[PDB]
């Protein structure tokens, strides 16, 4: 069931902070444990600002905290360009249950389609089931990303989910579950965006974590 | 679209 699968991603859900070595957290956003200790998250959390890499990661896993140098985690594309979601290797986090299988197919994209979805995700740690309305898939979406200082930046990636509903700001890195039981409510992707009451998913496949 |  939907309610399944969320309970599935919520146990691997943590929160992601960025912050200057002996410096405050920034929290800004979710991450997903997807395999061992490979996570899921939009890169658009670390890497629009200045010296992304001589900062601090922060990976809250129910109230107890993992940190590590922004050099040290390897970071792995989905596909070629950019997807903003990016797989991310956290060498400190405990191991994660393997939700893999859980993630849509390719091929089977077609069959969420049309059909409700349920977002499942947090504000920093609480968690959310925010429905989303029938979902349409856009070969390429384009959101605004607003850095710390106030300027933004255009995204644009490839194959992302849109569906009415309303988010909030710290959402993004929720899973997105298609409501479709016979795919056994597959996980759709990452939420990325939202406004205007719509939105946007980056659609992650069984077949983009052979990117090991 | 905001990222959120
Ligand atoms: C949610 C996970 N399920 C899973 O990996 O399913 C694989 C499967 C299940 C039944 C028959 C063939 C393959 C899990 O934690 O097990």
């Amino acid at each position: 069931s939907t309610l399944e699968i969320a309970g599935l991603v919520r146990k691997n859900l943590v929160q992601f902070g960025v912050g200057e070595k002996n410096g405050s957290v920034r929290w800004v956003m979710n991450a997903l444990g997807v395999k061992d200790d490979w996570l899921l998250v939009p890169s658009h959390a670390y890497k629009f600002e200045k010296d992304y890499e001589m900062m601090e990661f922060y990976f809250n896993r129910g109230g107890t905290y993992y940190s590590i140098s922004a050099g040290n985690v390897v970071i792995q594309s989905l596909d070629v360009g950019f997807q903003d979601v990016v797989l991310m290797k956290v060498p400190t986090i405990p191991k994660f249950r393997d939700i893999t299988q859980h993630f849509i197919k390719k091929g089977d994209v077609p069959r969420a389609l049309n059909r409700l979805a349920t977002l499942v995700t947090t504000v920093n740690g609480t968690p959310m089931l925010i429905s989303e309305g029938p979902l349409k898939m856009e070969e390429k979406a384009t959101y605004v990303h607003k850095k710390n200082d106030g300027t933004t930046v255009d995204l644009t990636v490839d194959q992302a989910w849109r569906g009415k509903g309303e988010g909030l700001p710290g959402m993004c890195g929720g899973a997105l579950v298609s409501s479709n039981q016979s795919i056994q409510n597959a996980i759709l992707g990452i939420h990325v965006a939202g406004g205007n009451s719509i939105l946007v998913a980056k659609l992650v496949t069984q077949e983009m974590f052979q990117n090991i | 679209l905001a990222a959120q």
